[PDB]
């Protein structure tokens, strides 16, 4: 029939139409986004502190003061170990760091030796270990629950027979002692 | 044809059409079933034990024995059919009455007292089952129990002596059954008379001694009848109001807004501590016992908030016109809307009261009108979406039912009427064009397998073609393609992909050639045989490290997919009150360790704060809102991530963690993500980014106990002196980062004392509090010359911004303790006074527009508590080398006292005269003034409130020299008569301004001539403060033992013979001034009458008393001392945002004229910028993985 | 059932349609545009408007780096004048030597508290954390389970009541039936 066919071309146009609005919205809240309206104070943040140029300039500057700083204390300090010499309060405390870093790469090197890794590996399975033994102790709990509840349940229902017997017994006392009274 | 012209609202709710409404029962939704379908397939199913059931109850009439106790515990399994078959078809021997009859028959101790050995409990296990599946069974059912006297028979086996607790444990799970419909509740509540009701009943039951469990279920039972009371008393509160105002009180508006917060906090713990735990389950501390299926207490509690028609309230609460203008009525409603809306079953309920929603919708649509007639939305009235989010749910799961239903009418035939389909499609498709309507349709299509309804829409036309264009582009599969990969892509809760990964997956396969599935596909990429356990948290991992390069590029999209489901598999939800901890949050974290995730996370924040910096400097901020979706998405998922591996591992017990690339990421991403909100205020979710950053910044704070602290070697070192280096450092690294830094220590460090709380708090909170802040003293104190250069370098600055940051820094920086209070002090007073001889050296001081904003910032921090005490206890002079501060401070009085002609110095007197005030005023210190105990006595309090006495003539002397001057201002009149009224207020500043009047007897004439001569209707403030302080020296005579008679102040005023003169001419001033336009016209004329009145009611000429006895003042208590004893808590502008409109920056910042250029050769030689900030605007403009 | 309204609104549709595209070209050409519109030049960066505190920055950096490079200048001829001496040339290898172990403790102090051996005590103490919360869970329940027993223990008490109550009844009764049965 030419209506079907017709319908669906005209569901196509309204498909793609709706996909052209979907598009209208993404662009115009991209406008609404860049053209927002601002307070003045955002403006200013962004065009004194975050304007690029400002931040490459300080960015620049801040990396060649560091690095002029960084040559200048190596220069220092190596002025310094020109004057190194035995006896003197500069080779004493230059000698004293170096052995102080000796020790220090010592400690860090058997505090990441592959002994340490093993260790702590160790550690980590005897703590699993225990994880387990706790949960099959856990097992064993549940275990124990559901026994304790149906004991609690059977002793329950022998208390209620128990009660049913002892009621019986009694009146059929009161009776029979009713009863047998009117014959002496 | 659908209109593509959408407005939201043109679309109303109507009645459910697939889904069951939640509150209904099960044999209630059987019953409509069975009533409106009529017969179908499972009627033969229904008939077999519908015959067996109208057998069972009729082969025991009469026997209550073993057979009758078996045929009890088959009963249940043949009500919700044959009971619902029996009674459509009209049963005339009251099937329901005979199993009530059943049902309390069982339930007696002496029909158990006639059994077996041991099967009479199982008779009243039996009898308790049939009671909860009674009470489940509507409203007739649930009546027919209690005209039997339910209660009164479930309260038996409670009160039974001698009785199990696995028995008594089922009662209490009956009793919570018939409670949970509305009659049964009703007769629960409020019981029969002369009778006890049930909810007595249950309280003496509970003050018996009985076993954990058992307690545990009547305290479930309490806080489910706690809700039902809570919903009670709020349909009266609404009543009242909608009758009161229809033809008011604001306590019955408090009131009512905190029993709604009470409901919205009793449905958070709901599945906690209303519904009843199994038999086999203990209330233990983390759950490790016991079945793990819990019923949810959602259906019943909707069913209560059905039956008092809650939703109706809620609409005459947002419809009445005073109830309608408070603003916490509004957010206590809208909570509890938006925790409803938040589930599947909460959303049927606003679907199935369709009626009550769509008023609701109207009414908080109109709020968005009224919101829209105050124009106050833009800043402190949140921009709310709420209406529309709500409207767009409701409308996207009605559409989700009108697709489920065109798929039950098609389970015989094929489909033919695709009209309605399409239809359902676009409707629903238009509502994912805004953000608030792609979130609600990414969020109501993940909700209890919703996203089927799609997934089997394109099962179906699978079949017809590919899907793609042969004979038929199939509309329906493009909009079932799109549909999923906007819920795919908008959806942060990744539980639906758990089940519809496999079927999503293989619709993509079988079609490979469409656009949208390709994307589709691309975004399940981690989903490929994955099982969503604690298990998979490897693979998942593996996949995150494995192409963390593709971060936002399009082909590595389905990264944000695979941190989706890891956030969901191995992040527990925000814990609520009364939640048991379960266990397998544990072993997420452990796998989540296990395989490398904390450098698999890490290098997640640091990949995406790498790509997000090159846009977010050239004003890009991921235009398209699936990238703002997709990266918002990606950050929260890692914070989460990052923030469930560092509490659960950095708590309690004292772990060290050095990583140190998490604070050096983070501040980072706050700057990329949450510094500069273009908006003016920060999103819904650019919030929970920037308060997951401050709580893993805070989790190096925690587990630091007092013995890491005892050593300054030890303290520098620590997991938080580490942090609070790298967040310091982190502010003064790039000048894009100024303002983050500052915004992010704002949040960090701990708010101002005393706290603001609405009751008495316990001393161990104010301890832990006070410890806290000492904490954070000695870890700050360790970083000086970091504070010291943050507040060097942002001091003097005019962006208001940072500006504005930086004193709230300096404000809660010195509320810590006295040590990093005296720093920044210190730092703030040695680089004024460095200011001032900077340019006047071996000369009279000059003041140039830094000294005045350097003022500015000093005034800002002086009207604090403790800012102002690190002031006073500098300016004192005591040997600390501290004389610089006394000196520059003496400067600062002397330039007040001649302020000159410059434009400049008459900007700095004003701040220095406001200092003067703040530093005088009473009320501004740690111990607040009170007269009564609880605090030191106040003449004991104003030596820790005020300076000493040398300091104290030298201010009185400043203030009268200022007002003296006939140069001065008038805000610094106004300032300089607001001090004098604070001088007024106790004997020691009353003393001393009046000590000072002798040697100045010309001040109070000159102020006097001053605001006569230049008096206008804007001027009268002045006139009326002066009037005030004029009264304040004349209210003691009617008190304070140190004060002056009438005579001698009149002479004082005037220094030749026309005081009366002055007096009269300000007397008929006012009647010049129109004297009608406000009461302050009024109340400086009844003021300067009264004075009129006193001046010839006395001989004028008398010189002031000369000797009299001296009020001295103790000895100042140490800042450490203060500090410590500070008042922490107390019974009850700065803070709401930092981008005010103008507070500096009104018109001129004095921008300087920057030669950058030229100011490169002078330093290291670098190339012209121009062309590198130009190379940046070609390829990285557009969002993406960007090159830099 | 006509074509003509069909074939009407499809034009009409195809109309909108394309109206909606013209808007969609001149849609991205404003995002286009202003997304890229901040073109730096040199003659607006010989005169850049920075804030007082930006300015106040490069002035102290700049006067900070003059410092540094003069008084580095000065370390490098003051390193040209010393000659070489075996205190010296020691020094300045155990300096080298120093230098090397400064660096190689840093990497080592990262690699200790972000390698392997941070994550193995990471997973040591959550393992330690997940077996005490397991085991004080298991310890309440173990109160618990002592509950049940007390009530197991009163129940057996109650059923130990019963019974001798029962019993002494039931032999009561027995004798009190044979005894007057005879006397009647």
């Amino acid at each position: 029939q030419q209506q079907q066919e017709s319908a669906r071309r005209e569901n196509i146009l309204v498909m793609r139409l709706a996909t052209k609005e979907q598009e209208m919205q993404e662009c115009t809240t991209q406008i609404q986004y860049l053209k927002q309206v601002q307070q003045p104070s955002v403006a200013q943040l962004r065009s004194t502190m975050v304007d690029p140029a400002i931040n490459l300039f300080f960015l620049k500057m801040k990396g060649e003061l560091e690095q002029t700083k960084d040559k200048l204390e190596q220069a220092q300090n190596e002025l310094s170990a020109w004057k190194f010499t035995p006896d003197s309060q500069t080779g004493k405390k230059l000698m004293a760091k170096c052995r102080m870093l000796i020790q220090e790469n010592q400690e860090l090197g058997r505090q990441l030796s592959q002994g340490r890794i093993a260790q702590l590996e160790a550690e980590l399975a005897l703590q699993k270990k225990y994880s387990e033994e706790l949960k099959s102790s856990q097992d064993e709990l549940n275990d124990f629950i559901i026994q304790l509840d149906e004991e609690v349940e059977g002793m329950q229902s022998t208390i209620l027979v128990l009660q049913q017997q002892l009621k019986e017994t009694r009146q059929q006392l009161a009776q029979y002692q009713q009863q047998q009274s009117q014959a002496s | 044809v659908p209109p593509m012209t959408y407005d939201p609202y043109d679309r109303e709710l109507v009645p459910l059409l697939y889904f069951s409404c939640p509150y209904k029962t099960t044999f209630e939704i059987e019953i409509s079933r069975m009533k409106d379908q009529g017969p179908d397939k499972e009627n033969s199913g229904a008939i077999e034990a519908s015959v067996k059931l109208t057998e069972l109850l009729d082969l025991y009439r009469e026997d209550r024995g073993a057979k009758w106790v078996t045929a009890l515990e088959e009963i249940p399994s043949l009500i919700i059919k044959g009971l619902s078959y029996l009674q459509l078809k009209n049963t005339k021997q009251d099937s329901l009455g005979q199993l009530v009859d059943w049902t309390m028959q069982a339930l007696n101790l002496q029909v158990a007292l006639r059994q077996p050995i041991a099967l009479n409990v199982r008779q009243l296990k039996a009898g308790t089952k049939l009671v909860s599946s009674l009470a489940e069974c509507g409203a007739q059912g649930v009546t027919g129990l209690l005209q039997a006297g339910v209660i009164s028979g479930l309260f038996e086996l409670l009160f039974a002596d001698h009785v199990s607790s696995s028995l008594k444990l089922n009662a209490f799970k009956a009793l919570d059954s018939v409670i949970s419909m509305t009659e049964g509740m009703e007769a629960f509540l409020r019981g029969r008379q002369n009778e006890k009701s049930g909810y007595q009943k249950l309280l003496e039951l509970i003050l018996l001694d009985q076993t954990v469990r058992v307690v545990t279920a009547g305290s479930a039972i309490l806080q489910k009848c706690h809700f039902y009371e809570v919903l009670s008393e709020i349909k009266r509160l609404g009543d009242h109001l909608a009758e009161k105002t229809s033809s008011i009180s604001e306590g019955e508006i408090e009131r009512l807004i905190n029993l709604l917060e009470e409901v919205f906090h009793l449905m958070e713990t709901a599945p906690h501590t209303m519904i009843q735990q199994p038999v086999k389950s203990f209330p233990t501390m983390a759950r490790i016992t016991g079945p793990p299926e819990r019923d949810d207490p959602y259906p019943v509690l909707f069913r209560y908030l059905h039956s008092h028609h809650f939703l109706e309230l809620v609409t005459l609460l947002l419809s009445i016109p005073v109830t309608s203008a408070h603003p916490g009525v509004l957010q206590a409603t809208k909570d509890v809307l938006k925790f409803l809306a938040q589930s599947q079953k909460g959303l049927l309920f606003f679907m199935s009261e369709y009626e009550a929603t769509n008023l609701l919708i109207r009414a908080l649509c109109h709020f968005y009108d009224q919101d829209e007639e105050e124009g106050l939305q833009s800043d402190g009235v949140i921009d709310d979406a709420f209406a529309l989010w709500l409207q767009d749910s409701t409308q996207t799961l009605q559409c989700i039912t009108e697709l489920f239903s065109h798929f039950q009418r098609c389970t015989a035939s094929e489909e033919t009427d695709h009209s309605d389909l399409l239809g359902t499609l676009h409707n629903l498709y238009l509502i994912t064009f805004n953000p608030v309507g792609r979130s609600a349709v990414g969020h109501v299509f993940s909700l209890e397998k919703n996203l089927q309804s799609l997934i089997t829409l394109m099962e179906y036309y699978s079949k017809e073609a590919l899907g793609d264009s042969k004979s038929k582009k199939s509309v329906a599969y493009n909009y079932a393609c799109i549909l999923i990969l906007v819920v795919v892509q908008s959806s942060s809760d990744v539980q639906m992909l758990e089940q519809h990964a496999a079927s999503l997956l293989k619709l993509c396969k079988a079609d490979e050639n469409n656009a949208k599935l390709q994307e589709l596909g691309k975004w399940l990429e981690p989903l490929k045989n994955l099982r969503f356990e604690i298990n998979c948290i490897p693979n998942l991992i593996e996949y995150v490290k494995q192409n963390i390069d593709n971060l936002m590029t399009p082909e590595g999209v389905g990264l944000t997919t695979a941190l989706r489901v890891l956030c969901n598999v191995a992040c527990p939800p925000p814990p609520v009150e009364g939640q048991q901890k379960d266990l397998k949050w544990n072993l997420a974290v452990i796998q989540l360790f296990s395989a490398e995730g904390m450098d698999t996370f890490i290098r997640v924040l640091q990949k995406l704060n790498s790509i997000l910096t090159q846009p977010w400097r050239l004003h890009v901020n991921m235009g398209t809102t699936l990238h703002r979706v997709t990266t918002i998405s990606m950050a929260r998922c890692t914070l989460t991530l990052l923030k469930t591996m560092l509490t659960e591992l950095l708590r309690g017990g004292s772990f060290e963690f050095k990583d140190m690339r998490v604070p050096s990421a983070l501040v980072t991403l706050h700057m990329l993500l949450c510094s500069i909100p273009l908006s003016g205020r920060l999103d819904s979710d650019e919030q929970k980014i920037q308060n997951d950053i401050i709580d893993i910044l805070l989790t190096f704070t925690q587990g630091v106990n007092e013995k890491l602290t005892i050593s300054e070697e030890t303290l520098a070192n620590n997991t938080w002196s580490l942090m609070l280096k790298e967040v310091l450092s982190s502010i003064l690294k790039v000048p894009e980062g100024f303002f983050s830094g500052l915004i992010l220590l704002s949040e960090l460090l701990p708010l101002p004392l005393p706290m603001q709380t609405t009751q008495v708090i316990e001393p161990h909170d104010i301890s832990v509090a006070l410890n806290t802040r000492k904490l954070w003293s000695m870890h700050l104190h360790v970083q000086a010359k970091l504070l010291q250069e943050i507040v060097r370098s942002f001091s003097g600055t005019t962006c208001q911004p940072i500006q504005h940051m930086l004193r709230r820094i300096c404000v809660q920086l010195c509320d810590l303790a006295s040590p990093t209070a005296l720093l920044i002090m210190r730092t703030v007073l040695d680089l004024i006074v460095e200011d001032l001889q900077s340019t006047s050296e071996d000369k009279e001081k000059q003041y140039t527009s830094q000294t005045t904003r350097l003022l500015a910032l000093l005034d800002a921090l002086a009207s604090h508590k403790a800012c102002k005490l690190a002031i006073l206890h500098l300016i004192n002079g005591t040997i600390k080398g501290d004389e610089r501060y006394a000196e520059i401070f003496q400067d600062l009085l002397a330039l007040v006292r001649s302020p000159g002609d410059s434009v400049i110095r008459q900007q700095c007197v004003e701040y220095v005269t406001s200092i003067l005030q703040s530093l005088c005023d009473q009320d501004i210190a740690l111990i607040l003034p009170s007269s009564s105990e609880g605090s030191i006595s106040e003449l004991e309090q104003l030596s820790n409130s005020l300076p000493n006495k040398e300091l104290m003539t030298s201010i009185c002397d400043c203030l009268l020299a200022t007002l003296a001057n006939s140069e001065s201002s008038y805000n610094c009149l106004l300032t300089c008569v607001r001090t004098m009224m604070f001088l007024a207020e106790h004997d020691y500043g009353l003393f001393h301004l009046k000590s000072s009047l002798r040697k100045n007897s010309s001040a109070l004439h000159s102020l006097l001539k001053r605001v006569v001569s230049t008096f206008s209707k804007d001027t009268g403030e002045l006139a009326s403060s002066f009037l005030e302080f004029m009264r304040q020296i004349l209210n003691s005579d009617t008190s304070r033992t140190m004060s002056i008679n009438a005579a001698e102040l009149k002479q004082l005023l005037q220094s030749k013979e026309e005081s009366p003169e002055n007096l009269f001419l300000e007397l008929e001033k006012l009647v010049l001034e129109h004297s009608k336009d406000d009461d302050n016209l009024d109340s400086l004329l009844d003021s300067v009458v009264g004075l009129k009145q006193m001046l010839e009611s006395s001989g004028d000429p008398l010189p002031l008393s000369d000797q009299d006895v001296e009020p001295v003042l103790s000895a100042p208590e140490s800042l450490q001392n203060l500090f410590n004893n500070r008042t922490a808590y107390v019974l009850a502008s700065m803070w709401f945002t930092p981008f005010q409109a103008e507070e500096i920056d009104t018109d001129l910042d004095l921008v300087k004229v920057d030669l950058i250029e030229l100011s490169e050769k002078c330093c290291s030689d670098f190339d012209l910028h121009s062309e590198l900030e130009r190379s940046f605007l070609s390829e990285p403009s557009s969002p993406g993985r960007t090159k830099t």
